[PDB]
């Protein structure tokens, strides 16, 4: 019924295939793409022993390098054009979650690299397993490398969460990161509105792991970099243990660095981030109050795209309801502001 | 300790060396192209530091890919740049770290 | 990427080309700068009669720097 | 090349240029048609002065206006 | 008694010397300057049998290179910091005329290099002879060379009067020359007002030999050249046949090039350049009518500086009278159209 | 017959030569400084002409200054390039024209 790349309804003929022609073309460039991998999971993905409970779900996730030889996906040792991300052995259905969240981001208007769900060749007569596939953004029109760098190295931060002190406190916030970006990329209100929305949407959707390595700079213009596309956007709401560890990967406001102050929302009857905290983030980026008010109204109107995308997805029903429950709650908190 | 050639866009841009005092990255005196990082401007040539530069440390892996590589190699716990040379021809962007 | 502005109209046209390549509409600019969509319209055609501060605020929101030379 | 930080910065630079050329406000009024009171407002903070008058004064002083990123 | 550099009245402590402390300092940089040359005229200037009567007065003028070695002027073979211009053997009192005209130009606000009159050592008990001295403008702070070029070579004109055709017509005018200058120097209202005034003052004062070699471009402020200071400004009014030969060295307007059209002033009961032709020159330079009107009124108000400077000068009484007569007539013509 | 070297601001910037076809001024292929004249731009290198370039002809002295020199060796205006070399170290500005030798 729904496309394994686009999540849009499949017409009469494409129903049995599971993929739409529009989707296959979006992901590969040709409608002749074969989204049924010619290899099995264990053929290329080794079973590494579990490390420690302390690391984020991304630490348990395998990553394969893929190249498109004709209309067939081929695993490469290095320098591929796509990356295959199978679900970790302990987190089943995580690839379906990253696919739903990344599809939602594209439908919301963000710059998201082309992606979809591909199935591995089965070992016997077991149910097909899907992995999330995404095109590498550090490639241009042809497979020529485009230079890029992660924000932790650019800002000269030694930890991706800003835990750079003598304690467990965080020393880099989204407010500081935005201030750094504004000074290195071209300023303009389009860049600022987008980056502000990325931070609000990581919070609304339950992506509490959008750290410094989840921001990049692409060197397309040559001298002046641009912000890299949205990548690794997953909702942690289906995993209660990981979801309650933090509201966001980094503190929202600069006043919160080193735990010196709480955000005004933490001092309210809500005791968590509210719309007022995001207005303060917007204000620090130079966005005008009348513009921030309109941006909040735009996010409220996008409720239908959020609900529909997750409900159309290949995520489990329990997982979808955990995400939409996080979303509805946090969306309601956006009204709590002056 | 060791010296490596840092390549950007397939061309040798500079060198990253290690010794008793620490690490040092330096662009070639005749390299007037784009900087490999906004943290390493081309206007400045020499970049000394006690620990491995945040740009070169950020190039190294972290989770599953660093773990799959570590179980088959098993090199020194704090072999900061030794791990970067092994994955030099497999980096993001247009950067390549090759042995000297 | 330095362009000498020949007439006020030349600047209005360059700012409008920049606005369109960024995908910014006139309403977004009105909310951010306070300049009305009708003044913004006059500005992008020929800012001769528009106040300097409004032209400077629009160039700023578009990421365009104003320079002086001889 | 000098990046213009604010409208006030431009009026001050145009006024410094006017004084180094030995041009008085009355000469500028006769040539541009802009009154000495508007010229006074312009050289202090051209924020509320029309763009065309700022552009005409920069022109008579031999100052070029450029745009960059 | 007036100063031989500034033409201002000498005070009690300067009266006997003939030079003021202000003037000696302006010209040399020190009040210890010796303006009484340690050499005679014939020691360094030779009398060669002349070309022919028909060459402009500048062709008959000797030029000596001078250097300032310890408050004393010394004649050098090449590249000095000052130039001595004695009166030509056939034009006595020409150095006193160039001094009066160049002093007037400085008093009028033009960029004029520092100058004065210096006396040669006398042969016997004859009255002292003076020569015009001027500091070279192609020098900076400590006589380092500043590059410059004349307008005829810059515009690629082979004759300094623009007589470049198959006939005897002039093909370059002040209007065309100004248009060329505006495209090569910094184009500003101060430069335009000054250049316009230089052309009007060459006409008012009787300098009918301000040709293409009498305009220069100096390469000082990096890349951007500037118009060179006023130099070689002499009134030809005391010499009737030279004065009558032309109103100006070049045609005033572009319409007059090749003799294709006359200036409107030539079609009027006046039959010469009038205020209306100079308004047309101003208009071509971008100067506004209200500004040109004010600029004319300033020229009328500068009448007192013109009269006074020539009357305070060391020029002969007959020569002053000829200059002021040219001046008064042409100043009256500025009111027309 | 003459390959005269032209030096601006103390250092040699190019060569001005004379032959059957006429005159030719050329800047050195490694000279990226300021032009000696607005009529001879730095961007263009070669400058051929049937007659002597208006810049080099304008450097030759006028009436008295040229008659004082043409009295010492007697130059009947036939060769204007040889007259330029007589006043080479006495030109206005920072231009100096010296022989190749």
């Amino acid at each position: 019924a729904n496309c394994r790349i686009l999540l849009t309804p499949l017409n009469e003929r494409d129903e049995q295939r599971g993929y739409s022609t529009q989707g296959l073309k979006r992901l590969s460039g040709t409608a002749k793409l074969n989204p049924r991998l010619g290899f099995t999971r264990t053929q290329f993905v080794q079973e590494l022993p579990r490390q420690q409970k302390g690391m984020a779900i991304s630490g348990y996730q395998p990553k394969l390098q893929l190249v498109l030889d004709e209309g067939e996906f081929r695993v490469v040792d290095h320098q591929g054009n796509f990356i295959l991300k199978p679900s970790p052995a302990d987190f089943p259905g995580l690839a379906e979650n990253e696919h739903a969240t990344m599809t939602l981001m594209s439908r919301l208007g963000f710059d998201v690299p082309v992606h979809g769900l591909l199935s591995f060749a089965p070992q016997s007569e077991e149910e097909l397993e899907y992995a999330f596939v995404i095109r590498r953004y550090d490639r241009d029109n042809k497979g020529l490398p485009v230079h890029q760098e992660q924000l932790d190295g650019a800002m000269q931060i030694t930890d991706k969460y800003g835990k750079t002190g003598n304690d467990n406190e965080q020393y880099v916030s989204y407010e500081t990161l935005a201030r750094f970006l504004v000074a290195h990329v071209n300023d303009n209100i389009a860049f600022k509105i987008d980056l502000f929305r990325r931070i609000v949407y990581a919070w609304l959707l339950g992506n509490n792991d959008m750290h410094l390595r989840n921001f990049g700079l692409v060197y397309s213009d040559g001298l002046t970099p641009a912000l890299a596309p949205v990548y690794d956007f997953v909702s942690v709401a289906p995993y209660p243990e990981y979801f309650y560890s933090n509201y966001l990967a980094l503190p929202l406001l600069t006043r919160e660095e080193g735990g010196r102050e709480l955000a005004p929302g933490f001092h309210s009857d809500y005791g968590e981030y509210i719309g007022q905290d995001f207005l303060l983030l917007g204000e620090s980026m130079g966005l005008a109050p009348r513009l921030l008010e309109k941006l909040f109204q735009d996010i409220r109107k996008e409720n239908a795209i959020v609900m529909e995308t997750y409900e159309q997805s290949f995520m489990t029903q329990d997982h979808i309801q955990a995400v939409l429950q996080c979303y509805r709650h946090r969306l309601g908190l956006l009204h709590h502001h002056h | 300790h060791r010296r490596v050639k840092v390549l950007l866009y397939g061309q040798v841009v500079g060198e990253l060396s290690q010794n008793d005092s620490g690490f040092l990255f330096q662009y070639a005196h005749d390299y007037h192209g784009p900087a490999i990082s906004i943290s390493l401007p081309v206007a400045q040539r020499q970049f000394p530091s006690e620990t491995l530069h945040p740009y070169f440390a950020s190039l190294a892996p972290e989770g599953w890919l660093r773990q799959r590589y570590s179980q088959i190699q098993h090199r020194d716990e704090n072999d900061l740049l030794g791990m970067l040379i092994d994955n030099g021809k497999n980096l993001l962007g247009a950067i390549q770290i090759l042995p000297w | 990427p330095l362009l000498t502005i020949e007439t006020p109209r030349h600047l209005g046209e360059q700012l409008n080309a920049r606005r369109k390549e960024l995908g910014i509409d006139l309403y977004t600019l009105e909310l951010q700068t306070g300049i009305s969509t009708s003044t913004l319209k006059r500005l992008f055609k020929d800012p001769e009669q528009v106040k300097f501060g409004s032209v400077f605020a629009v160039a700023n929101v578009l990421g365009v720097k104003l320079c002086i030379g001889e």
